[PDB]
C-alpha cells in the first residue's frame, strides 16, 4: 500500500474496473490519513472529475462509496479545494446518491454536501439550487427518528445546520420555511449531538432581521430552547443561549415569549457559569431584556436577577463587566422610580463607580448615563442629597471630578453636568 | 431602538 | 458547529 499519486492515476485510467476500485481505495486511504492529506496533489492529478463520474456508477457501489469518501475529504479542505470539487460537478452527483438504497453511501453523500455547504453562503446556495433540501428531508420523514442509525442522523442534522448557516446573503426564505418543521422535530430528539446541531441551526436562523426571528418563534420552539438552556452539557447550552440571545434582540412580544417559557429561572447559573463565554453571552442577553418594557424589567426583579447582575459587574472579567454596565444603563433608562430604588438598595453604586477607572471610553459614557438616570429618579423623590452622599461614600465623587480631564468630549460635558447639578454649594 | 443586535460589530 | 469535517480511517 502507500500508493503514489502516479500509481493512482494509472489505475484509475485503466479500462479494468477492478484496478479502478483498487486505485480509488488507495486514493481514499491516502486522503484519510490523519495528517496532511496530499489534497493538492490529488487535484492537480485531475482525479476530481473521474471521482465525480464514479459517483454515478450505480453498479459498482463500492467505487461509489470510495469516491464519495475521497471527495468528502477533498471538499473538507480550503475554499480553493472545495471549489475544485464543485467545479468538478460533484453537487448534482451527491444529490443523486441521497436516494441510494445503500445507507452508507447515502450517509457519505450527506456528509460531502455538508462540507460543501459549510464553505460559505455562495456554495450553500449552490447546494440549495441543485435541489438538495427535498431528498435530505425525505431521509428524515420516518415517524420515529430513533430508527435511523445514530451516526446517520447526526450527519443529517449537521448538514441541515450548515444549510441554515452564514449570511450576506442569508439562506432563502423558501428554504428556511421548508427546513424548519424537520428542525423542530430534531430539537425534541434525545441525542446530545443532534440537539446541539439543531440549536446551532436555530441560532443561525435567528441571527438576522426580526422577520426571520418570527419565522422561528411562530414554530413554537422557545419552550424547548429554554429547556435546553437548562441542560448540563455545555455544547448544548452554548448554541441554545446563542439562540435565546438572538430572539430577545427582536420585539417586546418576542422577548416576552422567552420570559413566558421560564428563561429567567436559568439565568442565575448562566451568570455564574465557570465558562467566561457563557457569562458574557448571558449578560449581553440580560441587557436586551432590561431594554424592554417596564413589566419585563419587573420580571427580572421578581426572578431575583438584579443581585446577580451586580455580582457580574463586581467580580467578572472586564469584557463581561462591559456587558453588565450596558444592562444597568438600559435598566435605569427604562425602569420605574421604584425599580431604580431597588437597584440602589442592591448596592449598584459602588461597583459602578469602580468601573469609572476603566480606560475604555465607551463604558465610561455608559456609566455616566446610568448615574444621570438614577439622579433623575432621585429628583422625583426629592432625595438627590441622599444619593449624592452615597456616591461620595463609595469613592465615586473623586472619580467623577477626575473625568473632566478626560480627552473625550461627551464624557467631559456629562461629568461636569453631574458635578454642577448635584455636587455644588 | 434600545436593543443592540450587533454585539459582534461592537466587539 | 465546525464548518467542515474530514472522515478519518477506522482506528
Amino acid at each position: 500500500v502507500n500508493w503514489s499519486v502516479e500509481d493512482i492515476v494509472k489505475g484509475i485510467n485503466s479500462n479494468n474496473l477492478e484496478s479502478q476500485l483498487q486505485a480509488t481505495q488507495a486514493a481514499r486511504k491516502l486522503l484519510s490519513r490523519e495528517k496532511q492529506p496530499p489534497i493538492d496533489n490529488i487535484i492537480r492529478a485531475g482525479l476530481i472529475p473521474k471521482f465525480v463520474s464514479f459517483l454515478g456508477k450505480t453498479d459498482c457501489s463500492p467505487i461509489q462509496f470510495e469516491s464519495a469518501w475521497a471527495l468528502t475529504n477533498i471538499a473538507s479542505g480550503t475554499s480553493e479545494q472545495t471549489k475544485a470539487v464543485v467545479d468538478g460537478g460533484a453537487i448534482p452527483a451527491f444529490i443523486s446518491l441521497l436516494a441510494s438504497p445503500h445507507a452508507h453511501i447515502s450517509e457519505q453523500a450527506v456528509w460531502a454536501l455538508g462540507n460543501i455547504a459549510g464553505d460559505g453562503s455562495a456554495f450553500r446556495d449552490l447546494v440549495i439550487k441543485h435541489g438538495a433540501i427535498d431528498p435530505l428531508l425525505a431521509l428524515l420523514a420516518v415517524p420515529d427518528l430513533s430508527t435511523l442509525a445514530c451516526g446517520y442522523l447526526r450527519n443529517l442534522t449537521w448538514t441541515l445546520s450548515n444549510l441554515c448557516r452564514n449570511k450576506n446573503p442569508a439562506p432563502p426564505l423558501d428554504a428556511v420555511e421548508q427546513i424548519l418543521p424537520t428542525l423542530v422535530r430534531l430539537l425534541h430528539h434525545n441525542d446530545p449531538e443532534v440537539l446541539a446541531d439543531s440549536c446551532w441551526a436555530i441560532s443561525y436562523l435567528t441571527d438576522g432581521p426580526n422577520e426571520r426571528i418570527e419565522m422561528v418563534v411562530k414554530k413554537g420552539v422557545v419552550p424547548q430552547l429554554v429547556k435546553l438552556l437548562g441542560a448540563t452539557e455545555l455544547p448544548i447550552v452554548t448554541p441554545a443561549l446563542r439562540a435565546i440571545g438572538n430572539i430577545v434582540t427582536g420585539t417586546d412580544e418576542q422577548t416576552q415569549k422567552v420570559i413566558d417559557a421560564g428563561a429567567l429561572a436559568v439565568f442565575p447559573s448562566l451568570l455564574t457559569n465557570p465558562k467566561t463565554n457563557i457569562q458574557k453571552e448571558a449578560t449581553w442577553t440580560m441587557s436586551n431584556i432590561t431594554a424592554g418594557r417596564q413589566d419585563q424589567i419587573q420580571q427580572v426583579v421578581n426572578h431575583g436577577l438584579v443581585p446577580f447582575l451586580v455580582g457580574v459587574l463586581s467580580k467578572a472579567d472586564f469584557k463581561t463587566q462591559k456587558e453588565a454596565a450596558w444592562a444597568i444603563t438600559n435598566y435605569t433608562s427604562g425602569g420605574t422610580v421604584e425599580q431604580i430604588v431597588y437597584l440602589v438598595h442592591c448596592g449598584i453604586i459602588e461597583p459602578l463607580m469602580n468601573l469609572l477607572s476603566a480606560k475604555d471610553t465607551k463604558i465610561i459614557q455608559v456609566i455616566l448615563d446610568a448615574i444621570s438616570n438614577i439622579f433623575q429618579a432621585a429628583e422625583k423623590l426629592g432625595e438627590t442629597e441622599k444619593l449624592s452622599i452615597m456616591i461620595e461614600e463609595c469613592g465615586g465623587l473623586d472619580k467623577i471630578e477626575a473625568l473632566q480631564r478626560h480627552e473625550n468630549e461627551s464624557v467631559y460635558k456629562a461629568s461636569l453636568n453631574l458635578i454642577e447639578k448635584y455636587f455644588s454649594v | 431602538t434600545n436593543k443592540k443586535m450587533r454585539r459582534n460589530r461592537f466587539k
